[PDB]
Formats: structure tokens, C-alpha cells, sequence
């Protein structure tokens, strides 16, 4: 008989006794009886005594109410049609549309993956975005350091990510909205909801008005939300492979510390959680490949106080798989995306990975970059024509990479027409290394502004 | 005469109709307005307590064998054996459009001297925001009388946006003025001050009622004299009046005074608890503490009107819009309690030391003070005006340094130098002076036409003042059509033109 | 005063009530009292050594920390 | 707090009486052992740095004379050796409150202004029994300051009749 | 101004009604003293007990 | 205005005082209406209250 | 019912009382042995108590049986302490026997309420250059005196003194709080050579007495102030008085020091969390009334010449201007030694002293930070150098700092103890004059050690 | 420390006088001590140095790297002031000190550009050059103190 009571509240922490027979174990499920408000339960205090954290708000509440338990983690549902829902962290549904229609519940929490699922491969993800996909390749359930500020397409590049995977490698996707503001998570959800997306990915939001183990536990949700859908195999065996999009797992180490701290422990050198190592890998492990199916993540980036060696960011790093950053004046340039294709890192970038070949071009066009950002303030200062002709040839296949980089989106064909070209390497590859022949330095850099392939290029420059 | 004697006995005889059978607890430990208590087994939550001095409390920690709870009047006037009694209620105040040309207490308590108030109406201070699928986007602009603010950092009814800076920089001006602005926007407005000098305060009262504009409004005020926890709660009752009007479909405005101080408040508080300290002794849920209060306000889906309403209207939707304040210390930002507020806000603005020590009237920074909204809240003309000066203000900001320079070097340096100082200038703006949409329309256009380009830079305000005169008498219903509107059209700015290019014919500066 | 041992528990002081000696078969096996984060304060194992590894039935191992007077920590 | 510290004890102290029925002995022993250590000289006497837990639990046996219980030796015994000793009253207490809901039993306090008839007592009795209690422990009490009528106090629970109604009528009235 | 008048004129109309009642309540609590009524003592129990 | 017609209100408040004396006095009654009427005569003998 | 000594530690005492019998907070306790005197802090339940000695710590006993008065602490106050100085009792330290009055009143009232605010914001001239035209004061304000070690401050608050004194019948007072005591004997004796003492009350907190004293001054000060203020005289409207503080910083470290002995957490900086409740009790006691105002003059420390923590923020958010002294303007032989640069009020708005006042201030300004920042280049090749713009800018303002050199009306030996007092128009007329450049032909010296344009036209004519 | 240095002072000569029970009337009392603060990489914000300056009548400093620069002693008369002033000194010596302590303060001024004796006006080479000398004449021996 499951029922215990109320002993002791303060603040977001609670306290329960129950029959030094049947004693819950960690991280059981119990819900208060006669309210839809539920416990954690996070250390066994001896003498039937438990310390546990609520879900939610905490008032009215007083001593002595009976509580019962789960014998059991959080389970929350899972299914195909959790797609254009948004639930809770328990996965229960705020869209206000019907309750869940799957049957299908799974605790939140396992071990970490066996050493023997990982793939003893590791290959490329192909997106159709031309940038990353020479200069900085996602791995196969990798990991993507994704930085800059709002306002610069965060949510659009996201959009086409989507719209990509699901497309070309039928890709499910799950959204995770760790400690949220609630109005750019409703447009965010409008905008799910104009471009045709929405049907095909499952979200979850916690926002900044809650107590944090909501916006702890909504990680592990999305996750679990994940790992069920790519476990369930497809024909054949061989379930997908899906992208997990996160926001600021900062936030995530932050709601981190709130409850190390309200447990009454010590902090850290910063002042982190001591145990901040932990969670951030329990996180991260369940993000893999495995013989069957992937995963990989995508996950919003923010360094306070700008400080490479801060602890946060510093472990972040320590599983950082690929870094992407987005420039402001690049878009102010009218270069969509603003990606600046001078700082974004990948681990793949190894001719042993690309291939010799392709990470030769990499660098080589890297080299170009480089040298003609130097060239840059002297080009202002001194003038331009009191250097090399061929530092100028540099100068004009260098601002042709730059026009050449932007494309248009699948997405974008909704936004302002113009549809989206997606395009595959050896393609991309081929033009790139013609262009540093210099084969094509007898066409203006208008060719290459919002365009696919060199051979749209080269359609687009005869007909100008 | 006689009248109160019948009506004393007539009340006197509706009492006593029972023997309460009621729970209750007795003191045990006093420090500091904080009471530790014995009994009262059964008990809500946070439920405010009364006590046989006719005072009040707060109930925080509910301990496995006794309360602790923080005294909500004045203490020193309680002792050990005296007892509490609760009042099976949780904290509420009252709320209602009378409050309006109304000053009360963090209690909602008249301190006006105006006797009581007719509230029809009380409610629970704490309560939780609507559901995000109850959010529609953010159109509606809300104007503040100030160019640069107005161009570079729209506001919309229903967004969080943050004003922040160091110390006596007119942050309280910047909110009053913002306040002012209101003689037409037919929007309700609820002033919060926490910790401040009762003269400043009635300082701020008697200029607000010159003009008379505490007619639409209402304000709280938690002084430095007043008890933390009702300083540690007020701003949660003035966003409880906000939401008051929202939920009945109407569009308001509020603001916060030192939500740093309040969060100071409340660190003690938690501190006299013995609770577990955080970072600088800050309870990590201060985080949660101020995010809960903000989200509180945003523009809500007319549907979620509607609903609330069950039918009794159905074409607005509600709304409120966020202002809070936070001071710095020597302008840091990576101060605990800013962090935290930073990532809250759907906008900061900056103010910066120096332009006020230039005597730069206003001193925004606009360099660092941003609105992600985007154009959304401007109007149609705005929208169109504004990017000159975004760009114009960006050149000079790069490259001021040529301030002295600039004797050797090319023309068209020289000339977007002086575009770019004029433009800068143009921003100096006096308090208890907000400039209408029209004012600031004829304002961007001179501007962007160069027609004051040819013009000395010490005389730019008077030649704007002159400007906002003369067409002000000359083409009133000109500019009576545009704040009616606020649309750009060509036969509009023909004839802003050609007033201009009388005026600069017809009299001079 | 100072807080609870971590070793008075009601069944233990009953235990002590019926008799105080040979506890827990001279201290061959612990029961377990105290759980957070792969911490275990533990009652009743003076034969256990130090750094000692400890078997549970649970088939799992624990690592000896802190002998005390009244309890042990692993 | 103290009585916090002192909980697990009552409960072990009544689980094992209720399992022997002694716990009258138990509570008798309870009250002659609280009255000891109110004394100031007795608890000096014990107090004194000499004395390991054998001096004091054999002289709580001499003070308790032929009353005591192994299992009594071994409860004192467990607390000296925590030195304990102090909060015994509290323990006292709550002892009596088990003892008391567990036979369903209610004790309650009255205070009466005049000195009371056992009429009325018996009727105040059926009274709360109407308030359906299993049965009653009244204690009375004379209060002629209180203005008159009788105020009933069950823990948490008060019904009043005295001048507190005055009080109400004023705060009315204001 | 006027409002001001207003005002001062209902403070004073409330405040003597305090000190009236103040009058009002020790003279009550002059009369309880003298009533030395035990019989109403027993009298007042035994209707509370019919409302029990 | 205001300091003359507060004088002369605060002058009209002493007959008023008197009156509500009597009246209170009356309503000192009351509290038998507090009882049941366990008593209601214990007033109209006593006069003893006769105070401002 | 007595209770008795039952634990201490350093400053923090403990005493047991028969339950029923329970001291409130703030009442005073008889020590049954000595004449000293403890003041509750908080209730400790059971009939135990804890408290703070005031007066000395020894001869103490533990079982050493106390008495109450069951009554928060009351010292005389009247006119029959004016040219007196008390302790924090209110006992005779002058040996001039005791005091005359019985006139004793509680010292924790509570802030003046809301609604009698002095509906109108009021304004204070002190005839001193720097001050009357960049640091103006509004009567019932509150000022701030920061750093200075080379001159004499105390001159500069007695000579305020008897700008008041003679100014009004509004009397002055001062209290002790961490005092210098050398300065205090200076200051009280060079006040008593001035034969002017009618108008002054003294209490002194001299670093050598337990935290409680040196916290409590501050409100012995405070309820002279209130009590002398409140006295209408005649009119049905006392006198408006003027205070003098120490040191603010001390009064915040007297809480300091025993906040955590009280069992108090520390704060930010180690503090005491109820640094700001404390601080806002004391200045909010401090305002303009309907009838009657009292502003105070508060002696500010900072430490390190750092600002940037709570200690002297807290204080900045009730003051309302930031005198802060200067050193090598006391090098270059001026007598106030006042920067004219750093020192700001709220009080400099048009509304409040006009337009033509302000604009006067706004120029000198612009021109005496323009100077300064042309110091450098100066040095480095000359004035010729520069263009001949600037040059009557660098006279004028050698001129404006020269002009600023004000005789002392009270120092008895510095210049012959001059005052001028000028009023604050004719000063805007100089001013102006010079601005303008009237007078911008004439030697700096001239403008030197004195005070109006008739001066400086007299000095120069002589000369 | 409040209660050890508020010790130190001087009183005056009726208050011994009477102490003495009139056993010595001429005479006045006065005690002056000096204490020592050992500072961390010469901060200033430490703690206890920050009291006892709070409490001293003024700062005596010296910089490590003065005696380094052979300035023995090495005092740094930039921080090191008396709130007593010339009041504690005799005529003639408070007569001189006036032109020496602008010369100090004229000195620091240009401390910046010391190292650009080439391009300034010839009077501020001038000051500097008594500057320098000045400063050589604040060097001194130990053990040997001065009539
Ligand atoms: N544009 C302006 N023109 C003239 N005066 C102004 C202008 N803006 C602000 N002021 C003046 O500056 C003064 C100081 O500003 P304010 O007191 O609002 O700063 P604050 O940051 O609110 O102070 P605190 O930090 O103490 O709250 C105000 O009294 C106001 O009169
Ligand atoms: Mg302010």
C-alpha cells in the first residue's frame, strides 16, 4: 500500500514519510493524491523518510496529504503521431487538441549505451547547404557547436536542417525548449505551422516560469522521445536516423546548479553543481549511432561572460563534435546564411575522413579566405591597385566564393518565392576546385549570388 | 448625529451568530520581523496569518514540527505566547479600475489620504501565466516620445523590455516620461517604486499630477521604510492589477523600481530562513523568481479573451508590456543578478555615464541597446524612416574617431562625418518633453533630406524646434491626420516637403 | 546539542531494547540506511575492513570509506 | 526541533510497551525520570564530568527504585550513551500522545472562569462525544480573570464564549 | 482644493465614531465587571452545549 | 473655509457627544444581545457609566 | 521576577526570565550590579533573551541577577542640553553637572508617515562660491563630504555653522560616531572660542566603546534633531535644524561588527543582511515636514577611494549631492579646496533655481573640463601652439578657480577669519561677467582670495 | 586596534595634574606610537591594512621597487600625508618645505613623459631637472639621522 504523507515542505522541496516495508526507490514517480502535482524522488533520508522536488507549483499544500507512487521513473508517451504536438516534460499535451493517441509509454531514464553499439564505422551526414557540407562535414551522430546571436536565421536554418533530413534520409525530428520564453516558442510553433513542417516533428517546451526540474527533465524527455524513434526499426531492420535540436544547453547547467543548490550542496569552483560533469554526460552518451539506426544533435550555444575557460563551455567542448558560428555582418551583407566560413571547426576535417582530395580543397580554399582577409585593409588603406595582379586574382575568386556560398532555400521558397535548390557534393567539390583553377575568372560575381550548382552558375552567366 | 449610533448597533447585532471552532498556532521565536510558531498542523501553503495585534504574516517554511513565517506589518509589538491564527485563505489583494488616480500599499491600502477604496473586485497575488497557445504575435506599437528609442528600439504592447544602466542616469525619468506619453494611447498604466526616499517619491506624485495624468493610472510604492516582505512582494501585486485589465481585454503599461533591490530583499529573507545560500548568498530560485513575475505580462490571443470572458467580449485582445529597471555596478553586466535578467528580456537598453557626464540629454547608448522585435512595433511611416539614421548612426560610430582628423582626408569622408554628427545631435531631448509620431516623422525627414546638411551644428535643436512650430500652427491637420494614422504616402511626405522648403525660406532660425 | 546520529533508527534502538549484543551475526552482514548519489552510510559491519571492497545482495560491490563509531560510509 | 530529535525514540519506546502492554510502567517511569532531571541538583549531581554512563544509568535505577526494566537499563543506557538525557520530557510527551490516539482516546483542556459542577463536566463529555471522539481526558481549570464562559482547546482545535468575542466586536467596530 | 475639503471632512466624521465606540465599549466592560452572574455563567455553557 | 467649517464641526461634536453618550449607553445593551438574553435586564440598572 | 546572567560572548549577552514574565524589544536592562544597561535584540523563548551591553563590558558575573524597565530607551532632551555634551545615556561627559530637563523621550519612533511629506521641495544658500552655484541644497537635504585629509574639515563644517546660526534661530547639533576624538576636542573647543554653543548639542561615539553606543548615537542625534524641530514657537512652526554625522561608514560598521555573533548570516561582502533596513530606518527619519524640516551634514569615508560595493552605495541612494574634497586645489593655495568638477547635486535643475543659474553652471563646466583636458598638450609644447581660440579659455578659467578662493568667516587665524556670505545672485553677476568675458583682461590674481566682482575690481585698481 | 591606538594620544596638562593629585602641574601629557602593516603585492584593499588606515591619523609609505630604484628610504610622498600638517613643526621648517613639496608634486605630474626629454618646452625640462636633483636629496644612510 503505496499512500504516504506530507511531513515536511519548504520552498520547491518536499519531504515524505512512508512504511519502512515498502520504500520508493530514486527517481520514482509519485503523485500527490487529489492533485495533479508530482514528486522526484532524489535521496533516501532513512526512516521510511524521503527528500523529493515537485513539478510545478507548490501552494495550498499542506502536511499529512497522502501521497502514492509509480514503483517506476517518469513514463511519458511515445508514438508516430507525437509529431505536431507539444507536450509537457510528462509529455502531456498543452497544444489543447486532444489527448495523446498513443498507448505507448517508456520510463525516461536508462543506463548509457553499450560499449558494443557503437558503430565501428563513423561516415558523413549529407545536408544539401553547400558550407558545412565542405567545410565543416556533420559525422554520423555527432555533435554541432552552434554559436552567435538572435535575429540572424537561427530558427530558418533550423527549418531547412529539418526539411533536409526528413526529406533526403526521411529524418524524424524532435525540438526540446530548455527554460523557453513563451512568445518566441508560440511563433516558432506558427512558423512550424506555415512552412509544412510541423507534421513531422515532435516538441516539447519548458519554459522560464517554472521550477527548474521541469527544465532539467525535459532534456531527457526529448532524448528518450529519440532513442524511441530511432529504436523502432524500420523495414528490414535499420530504424532512422533523426537530429535533436536543443536550446541553450547552458540553461540546461544552469537549472543544473538551482537544484544542487536547493538540496542544500556545496558548490563548485565556479559555483557550478560539483556533480556538473555528471549530467552533462549522462546527456551526452545517449547521443550516438548505434548498428541500428542514429542520432545526431544540433544545440544552441551560449558563452556567458565570453570565457573559453569557463567550466560550462568548457565541458561542453569536451563532447563538441563540429563548431558553427553565425556572423552579423555577413548578413548585413545580404549572405544567407551568415555562417562564417572561417571559424566553424569540425573534428571530420582529415583527409582521412573527407578524403585526401576534398580536405586538400578545404584548406586550400581556407588559405584563399585567410589571405584575402588580410588583404582586406590594405585594400581600403593604400588603395588596391599597388599590389600583385595575382593578389588581385585573389581578391576576385575570393569575393566569387563568398557570392558562391549563400543559396536559396527549400524554406526560403514559401518566405520571398525564389525555391530552394538542395545540392549533394562531388558537385559542389567539382566546381569549387575548378574555380580555384581559375577557369572561371571571366564572369562577373553575380552568377554565383543565390544560386545552386556551377552548372546553374554557368546557366546563369551565359543568360547574364 | 444619531445616524452611526443606529448604524454601530445595527452592524454589532450581525456578530457573534457562532463559536468558531477554528486551528491556530502560538509564537515561540521572534527576530526581525521573523516568527517561529507552534501548532496550526493543517495549513496552505504560503497562507497569510493574522495575529491578535491585528497584524499579518506570511507563511514560508512549513516544517515537520512547527512555521516559520515572516511578519507582513510592523513587529516589535509581538512576543512569545501570543497567538496566530490563519485565515484558510491565501494572500490576495484587491484590483478594479478605481484605483486609478489611487495610491495604496504593497497590501493594496490607500496611503493618499483619500479614505477607503470601493474595490468590487480582490484576487490571489500569485497566480501562473496563460498557456503559451494563448499567445498571438506582437503588432501594436507603444511609443515613448523619444526618436532614438522610438527608431532604433521599437516597442510593442505586450513585450518585455529592459531599461538598465548605473546610477542616477534618469532611468526613473526615462519610465516616467515613457509614462507621460500616454494622454492618448488610451492604455492604462501601474508605476512600482521599491525602496525609495518618500520625498522622491511624492516628488515624482506631485509632477505626475501637474500633468494630471493620474487619471489612468494607478502606483504602488514598497518605500526603504516598509517591511522586505512586502517590498519582496509588491511587484507581484502591481503585475496582479496588470493582469487585471488584460484579462478583461484591455492594453496596459507597468513598471518596476530596482527589481535588484527587491531581489536584495528577498535574499535576506531567505537568509533569516537559515535556508541553503547560493552565489554571493543568492537562493538560486531568484532566477525563478523574477522569470515568474515577468512572463506574467505579454500580449494574449483574443481567443483566450473570449473564452475568459464567456462572451461578454469578443473583439480585442488584452495585453501588457513590461519595463522593468535594473542599476549596475560600474556598468558590468556579468553581475549574477543581471545575467539572469538578461536572458529574460525580449530587449535591453543600455545607458552609458559619460554622454550624461557630455550632458548627452538622453544618454542611451545605442551601440549595445537592442529590440529583437524587429520593426513590428513602429508604424508603417517609422518602419520606413527609420533606416537612415540606423545606418548613418552605424558609419559614425565606426569611424568618430576623425573628430579633430578629418583635414587632409577625402570629401565624402568629411561629409558623412558632419551627416553623422548632426544626426547624433538631433537625439538630445529634454525630460517632460515627448515628442509626437509626427514631430519624430518631420524630425527623420528633414533629416534624411539633407535639408539640414547645410546647417551649423550648434543650431540643430533650435532648428528643430523652430521646424516643429511652424508646421505645428501651419499644417496642423497634417500632422492631426498622420498620428491619426501614421502612414507614408507620397502625397504626405510632398506636402511635409514643401512646408519644409517654405520654412527654410519663410523665417529663419 | 548536535544533529541525529545517522545510526538511531527506530529499528535498531528496539533491536538494542530486546538486547544490545551480537548484532548482525557479530557484524558479518550490514543493512544499508543512507542513499544519495552512489554514497551509502551503512549500520552494523565492524568486521569490515577499511578499504575494504563489500559485497550486496544486490550482486554489487561497495568500497569501505569511513569506519565509525556508530556506522560506516561507502 | 527537540521534540524532532526526540520522535524516533517515542516511537520505538511505544512499539515495544504496546508489544509488552507495560506501557503504563513505561509511562509511570517516563514521568518519575522527567521529574529527576527537572531537579537542578539531581542533573548537577549528574552532570559532573566523572561519571561514565554506568554511574548515571545505575543511579536513574536507584532513583527509580524497584520500577525499572532491562529494557528500561537499555533505553537509558542508549541515551546516555548520546547523552541525550536532556530532551527526556519531550519524549515523555509524545509518548502520551501515542498512548492516547492509539486507544482512540482524546484529552482535553478547558478553562472556566467560575469553578465548574461535574454536571456540566459530564455534559460538556457527552458534548464532544457528539463531536464523535472515541473518549475523553478532561482537565479543567479556573480562569475567574477571563470574563466568564468556558474555552475548550483540543491541539489545534478552539471553541470560545469569553471575552474574545469583545475583542472581535471592537476590531468590528474600528 | 475642494476634494481636499472633502476629504478632511469625512476623516473627522469617521475619527469621532472611534473614540465613540472606545466610550461605548468600557462602559460594556464597566457593566460585565459589576454582573457577577455566575447563573448566566451556567446558563451560557449549557446553551453552548445544546449547540455543541 | 476649511479651518472655519472644521472649528465649528469639531464644535457641533460635544451635544453629538452627549447624545451618543445616551446612545451608547443604549447600545451598551447589546452585548445582551451578544448572549442569548441569559441576561437582559443587567443594564437598565446601571447608570454608573455617566462619563463625558 | 529579575532575570540573571546566563551566557556571554564578546558583545552578545544572554539572560533567562519566569516565562510569564517577558521583556519586549528595545526596553533597557538594570544590570542589579553596575549602572550599565542592555537592550534586547530578540526573544530566545523559555524566559531567555538576548542582548547588547551598553556601557562598559566588565565586573560581569554569570548568575548575576538584571532588572527591566519594560520600557524602549528615553533620554532628556530641551533646550537644557544646547553647549552640552552627553553620552549615549544622555549623562553629563563635560563634568559641568548634571542635566536640567526631565523632558526624556523614546528614541525608535517610527519615519514620519507618507502623507506629511513637505509638500514642496525647498531650497538652502550657503553664500560659498563652489557650493551655492554647483552643489546647491534643498532644505531637509542630505550631503555627502568625501575624502580630505590635508585641510581642515571640520573649518568647513563650522563655518556652515554659523552660516546657519546667524542665518536662522534653527540651532545646529552633532553627534560622535567613531570620532577622531583629537578633532572632536579641536572642533569643540574652536566652537567654544567662537562663544557660539547656544545653537549646538554634542554626543560622542569615540571608538572605545562596545558597537551598541557608537551604534546609537546616530539615533540620540536623530531625536534631538526631531524633538528641537518639532518645538512651534509663536507661529505654529518650529525652527528648521540641522545635523551633523560623524561618520555614516561607522554607523553601518557598528552593525557590522556583532551581526554574525547575533547568529546573523553574513552578506555580499560579509555584511549584515539588514544593512538596508537599518540604513533606511535612519534616513527616512531624516526629511522637510509639512511644518518644520530638518537636513543633516553627513562626514563620509571611503575606503580604498573605491565606491563600487555596497557600503557607500547604500548611503549614495539617500543623499542628494557629492561634495568630494580636493587635495592639490588645496596645493595650489585655495582656501575651500573643493573640486569643482567631480562634486554634483540632484538638486542642478532649471525648474528648481531657474534657467539663468543653470545655463551658468552648465558653461563653466564645459569650459573647466575643456581646460583641463588641454593640460597635457599644453605641457607639451605651449600655448603659443595652439590656436588663439582657447587661450581667453585657459585665463578664464585660471580666473573662475581664482575666484573661488573664499576668505573663512570662522577660523579665527587663517586669513583674520573673514566672511562673505554673497549672495548668490551677485556671484551669478560675476560669473556671468567672466563667462562673457567682462573682465577677461585682468591678472588672475586679482580674482584671488576674494569674493564679488567689487573686490576684484578693488584688488586689481589697488594693486 | 580601535581600542589599543585610541590609547595613544596627549592630554592635557590639568587632567595629569589632578591625576597626580596636583603632585606635577607644569607639565603635559602625550604619547605618539607607531605601528607597522606588512602589505600583499603592496595592496591596499586588504583588510586589515584597510582599518588601520581608517583609524591612523595618516599614511607613511614606501615602494619596494624605490628601494629598488636605490631610494633609501624609499617613502612615496604621492599617498603619505599627516592630517596634522606644519602645526607639529617648527617655523623655519615648515617656512622651507612649501616649494620643495610643489617641486614633488610637479615632478609626478610629468611622470609619464619622463622618458621623452626631446620634443617638450625647455621650463618643464627645467622642473624636471629639479625634480631629479630634489629627489637625489631625499637619499640618505642608515643609522645616521639628522640635526
Ligand atoms: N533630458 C533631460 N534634460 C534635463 N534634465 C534631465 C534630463 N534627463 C534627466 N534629467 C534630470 O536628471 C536628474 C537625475 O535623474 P534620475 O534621478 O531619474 O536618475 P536615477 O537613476 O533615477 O537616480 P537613482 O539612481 O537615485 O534612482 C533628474 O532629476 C532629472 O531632472
Ligand atoms: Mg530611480
Amino acid at each position: 500500500m503505496s499512500s504516504g504523507r506530507i511531513i515536511q515542505i519548504i520552498g520547491a522541496v518536499i519531504d515524505v514519510e512512508f512504511e519502512r516495508t515498502s520504500v520508493p526507490k530514486i527517481y520514482d514517480a509519485l503523485q500527490v493524491d487529489g492533485t495533479e502535482t508530482t514528486l522526484e524522488v532524489q535521496q533516501q533520508l532513512g526512516d521510511g523518510v524521503v527528500r523529493t522536488i515537485a513539478m510545478g507549483s507548490t501552494e495550498g499544500l499542506k502536511r499529512g496529504l497522502t501521497v502514492t507512487s509509480t514503483n517506476a521513473p517518469i513514463s511519458v508517451p511515445v508514438g508516430t503521431a507525437t509529431l505536431g504536438r507539444i507536450m509537457d516534460v510528462l509529455g502531456r499535451p498543452i497544444d489543447e487538441a486532444g489527448p495523446v493517441a498513443t498507448e505507448e509509454r517508456l520510463p525516461i531514464h536508462r543506463q548509457a549505451p553499450s560499449y558494443a553499439e557503437q558503430a565501428a564505422s563513423t561516415d558523413l551526414l549529407e545536408t544539401g547547404i553547400k558550407v558545412i557540407d565542405l567545410l565543416c562535414p556533420f559525422a554520423k551522430g555527432g555533435k554541432v557547436g552552434l554559436f552567435g546571436g538572435a535575429g540572424v536565421g537561427k530558427t530558418v536554418n533550423m527549418m531547412e536542417l529539418i526539411n533536409n533530413i526528413a526529406k533526403a534520409h526521411s529524418g524524424l525530428s524532435v525540438f526540446a525548449g530548455v527554460g523557453e520564453r513563451t512568445r518566441e516558442g508560440n511563433d516558432f510553433y506558427h512558423e512550424m505551422k506555415d512552412s509544412n513542417v510541423l507534421d513531422k516533428v515532435a516538441m516539447v517546451y519548458g519554459q522560464m516560469n517554472e521550477p527548474p526540474g521541469n527544465r532539467l527533465r525535459v532534456a531527457l524527455t526529448g532524448l528518450t522521445m529519440a532513442e524511441y524513434f530511432r529504436d523502432e526499426k524500420d523495414e528490414n531492420g535499420k530504424g532512422r536516423d533523426v537530429l535533436l535540436f536543443v536550446d541553450n544547453i547552458y540553461r540546461y547547467t544552469l537549472a543544473g546548479t538551482e537544484v544542487s543548490a536547493l538540496l542544500g550542496r556545496m558548490p563548485s569552483a565556479v559555483g557550478y553543481q560539483p556533480t556538473l560533469a555528471e549530467e552533462m554526460g549522462v546527456l551526452q552518451e545517449r547521443i550516438t549511432s548505434t548498428k541500428s539506426g542514429s542520432i545526431t544533435s544540433i544545440q544552441a550555444v551560449y558563452v556567458p561572460a565570453d570565457d573559453l575557460t569557463d567550466p560550462s563551455p568548457a565541458t561542453t567542448f569536451a563532447h563538441l563534435d563540429a563548431t558553427v558560428v553565425l556572423s552579423r555582418d555577413i548578413a548585413s551583407s545580404g549572405i544567407y546564411p551568415a555562417i562564417d566560413p572561417l571559424d566553424s571547426t569540425s573534428r571530420q576535417l582529415d583527409p582521412l575522413v573527407v578524403g585526401q582530395e576534398h580536405y586538400e580543397i578545404a584548406r586550400a580554399v581556407q588559405n584563399v579566405l585567410q589571405r584575402y582577409k588580410e588583404l582586406k585593409d590594405i585594400i581600403a588603406i593604400l588603395g588596391m591597385d599597388e599590389l600583385a595582379e595575382e593578389d588581385k586574382l585573389v581578391v576576385y575568386r575570393a569575393r566569387k566564393i563568398q557570392r558562391f556560398f549563400s543559396q536559396p532555400f527549400h524554406v526560403a521558397e514559401v518566405f520571398t518565392g525564389a525555391p530552394g535548390k538542395l545540392v549533394p557534393l562531388k558537385e559542389t567539390i567539382r566546381g569549387f576546385k575548378g574555380l580555384l583553377a581559375g577557369e572561371y575568372d571571366h564572369i562577373p560575381e553575380q552568377a554565383f549570388y543565390m544560386v545552386g550548382g556551377i552548372d546553374e552558375v554557368i546557366a546563369k552567366a551565359e543568360k547574364l | 448625529p444619531s445616524e452611526i449610533s443606529a448604524l454601530i448597533k445595527q452592524r454589532i447585532g450581525d456578530l457573534d451568530t457562532s463559536a468558531t471552532a477554528k486551528n491556530e498556532g502560538t509564537i515561540v521565536m521572534v527576530s526581525d520581523g521573523i516568527v517561529r510558531i507552534h501548532g496550526l498542523a493543517d495549513a496552505m501553503y504560503g497562507e497569510m496569518i493574522e495575529f491578535d495585534g491585528g497584524l499579518f504574516g506570511m507563511a514560508l517554511n512549513l516544517e515537520q514540527d512547527s512555521v516559520g513565517a515572516v511578519v507582513l506589518g510592523n513587529y516589535l509589538s509581538l512576543q512569545e505566547g501570543q497567538k496566530a491564527r490563519c485565515t484558510g485563505r491565501v494572500l490576495e489583494v484587491p484590483v478594479g479600475p478605481e484605483l486609478l488616480g489611487r495610491v495604496v500599499d504593497a497590501l493594496g491600502n490607500p496611503i493618499d489620504g483619500k479614505g477607503p477604496i470601493d474595490a468590487k473586485l480582490t484576487d490571489a497575488v500569485e497566480k501562473v501565466a496563460p498557456g503559451v497557445i494563448w499567445r498571438q504575435s506582437v503588432d501594436q506599437p507603444v511609443q515613448t516620445g523619444y526618436k532614438s528609442v522610438d527608431t532604433m528600439i521599437p516597442v510593442g504592447r505586450g513585450q518585455r523590455e529592459l531599461i538598465i544602466g548605473d546610477r542616477q542616469t534618469g532611468k526613473t525619468a526615462m519610465a516616467i516620461d515613457a509614462i507621460i506619453a500616454q494622454k492618448n494611447s488610451g492604455i492604462k498604466c501601474v508605476y512600482v517604486a521599491i525602496g525609495q526616499k518618500q520625498s522622491t517619491i511624492a516628488n515624482v506624485v506631485r509632477k505626475l499630477e501637474e500633468t494630471g495624468a493620474m487619471a489612468y493610472t494607478t502606483v504602488v510604492a514598497a518605500a526603504a521604510a516598509d517591511p522586505a516582505a512586502m517590498q519582496y512582494l509588491a511587484p507581484y501585486s502591481g503585475c496582479t492589477m496588470g493582469e487585471y485589465f488584460r484579462d478583461r481585454g484591455e492594453d496596459a503599461l507597468i513598471i518596476y523600481d530596482d527589481l535588484s533591490k527587491q531581489a536584495v530583499a528577498y535574499r535576506q529573507i531567505s537568509l533569516l530562513l537559515r535556508r541553503p545560500p547560493g552565489r554571493e548568498a543568492y537562493p538560486g530560485d531568484v532566477f525563478y523568481l523574477h522569470s515568474r513575475l515577468l512572463e506574467r505580462a505579454s500580449r494574449v490571443s483574443a481567443e483566450y479573451v473570449e473564452k475568459f470572458t464567456n462572451g461578454a467580449v469578443t473583439g480585442k485582445t488584452g495585453s501588457l508590456t513590461a519595463l522593468p529597471i535594473i542599476e549596475t555596478q560600474a556598468g558590468d553586466v556579468s553581475a549574477f543578478v543581471p545575467t539572469n535578467v538578461i536572458s529574460i528580456t525580449d530587449g535591453q537598453i543600455f545607458l552609458e555615464t559619460s554622454l550624461f557626464n557630455a550632458g548627452i540629454r538622453p544618454a542611451v547608448n545605442a551601440g549595445i541597446s537592442v529590440s529583437r522585435v524587429g520593426g513590428s512595433a513602429q508604424t508603417k511611416i517609422i518602419k520606413k524612416l527609420s533606416g537612415g539614421i540606423r545606418t548613418a548612426l552605424a558609419q559614425y560610430r565606426e569611424l568618430a574617431a576623425f573628430a579633430q582628423f578629418a583635414s587632409d582626408l577625402d570629401e565624402a569622408t568629411r561629409k558623412q562625418l558632419e551627416h553623422g554628427q548632426r544626426v547624433t545631435e538631433l537625439m538630445k531631448q529634454k525630460q517632460y518633453a515627448p515628442y509626437s509620431i509626427a514631430d519624430q516623422a518631420v524630425s527623420v525627414y528633414a533629416s534624411n533630406e539633407g535639408y539640414m546638411a547645410d546647417v551649423e551644428v550648434k543650431k540643430i535643436v533650435d532648428f528643430d524646434a523652430a521646424l516643429i512650430a511652424y508646421f505645428r500652427s501651419e499644417y496642423a491637420p497634417l500632422m492631426k491626420q498622420i498620428d491619426e494614422t501614421g502612414d507614408y504616402n507620397k502625397d504626405i511626405e510632398a506636402a511635409i516637403k514643401a512646408g519644409i522648403e517654405s520654412f527654410k525660406a519663410t523665417q529663419t532660425y | 546539542m548536535q544533529q541525529l546520529n545517522p545510526s538511531e533508527i527506530s529499528a535498531l534502538i528496539k533491536q538494542r531494547i530486546g538486547d544490545l549484543d551480537t548484532s548482525a551475526t557479530a557484524k558479518n552482514e550490514g543493512t544499508i540506511v543512507m542513499v544519495s548519489d552512489g554514497i551509502v552510510r551503512i549500520h552494523g559491519l565492524a568486521d569490515a575492513m577499511y578499504g575494504e571492497m563489500i559485497e550486496f545482495d544486490g550482486g554489487l560491490f561497495g568500497m569501505a570509506l569511513n569506519l565509525e563509531q556508530d556506522s560506516v560510509g561507502a | 526541533e527537540l521534540l524532532t530529535l526526540a520522535r524516533p525514540y517515542a516511537k520505538a519506546a511505544f512499539a515495544y510497551a504496546s508489544e509488552q502492554g507495560a506501557t503504563d510502567n513505561w509511562s509511570n517511569a517516563l514521568q518519575v525520570l522527567s521529574a529527576a532531571v527537572q531537579d537542578e541538583a539531581f542533573s548537577a549531581y549528574l552532570n559532573r564530568p566523572e561519571l561514565t554512563p554506568a554511574e548515571q544509568v545505575k543511579l536513574f535505577a536507584k532513583v527509580l527504585g524497584e520500577d525499572q526494566s532491562q529494557a528500561v537499563s537499555n533505553f537509558l543506557t542508549l541515551l546516555a550513551d548520546n547523552d541525550r538525557l536532556v530532551l527526556l520530557p519531550e519524549i515523555a510527551a509524545e509518548y502520551e500522545q501515542l498512548k492516547s490516539q492509539n486507544n482512540n482516546n482524546v484529552d482535553v483542556v478547558i478553562e472556566s472562569a467560575f469553578p465548574l459542577t461535574a454536571e456540566q463536566e459530564q455534559l460538556l463529555k457527552s458534548a464532544l462525544e457528539k463531536r464523535f471522539n472515541s473518549t475523553v481526558t478532561v482537565s479543567v481549570e479556573v480562569k475567574p480573570e477571563l470574563i466568564a464562559g468556558v474555552v475548550i482547546r483540543a491541539g489545534d482545535q478552539v471553541i470560545d464564549d469569553s471575552a474574545l468575542n469583545k475583542l472581535e466586536k471592537m476590531r468590528t467596530r474600528l | 482644493a475642494k476634494e481636499a475639503v472633502d476629504q478632511e471632512i469625512n476623516s473627522a466624521r469617521e475619527e469621532l465614531r472611534q473614540q465613540v465606540a472606545a466610550l461605548a465599549v468600557t462602559g460594556a466592560e464597566k457593566i460585565l465587571n459589576q454582573q457577577v452572574d455566575a447563573e448566566a455563567h451556567n446558563a451560557m455553557l449549557s446553551q453552548l452545549a445544546a449547540k455543541l
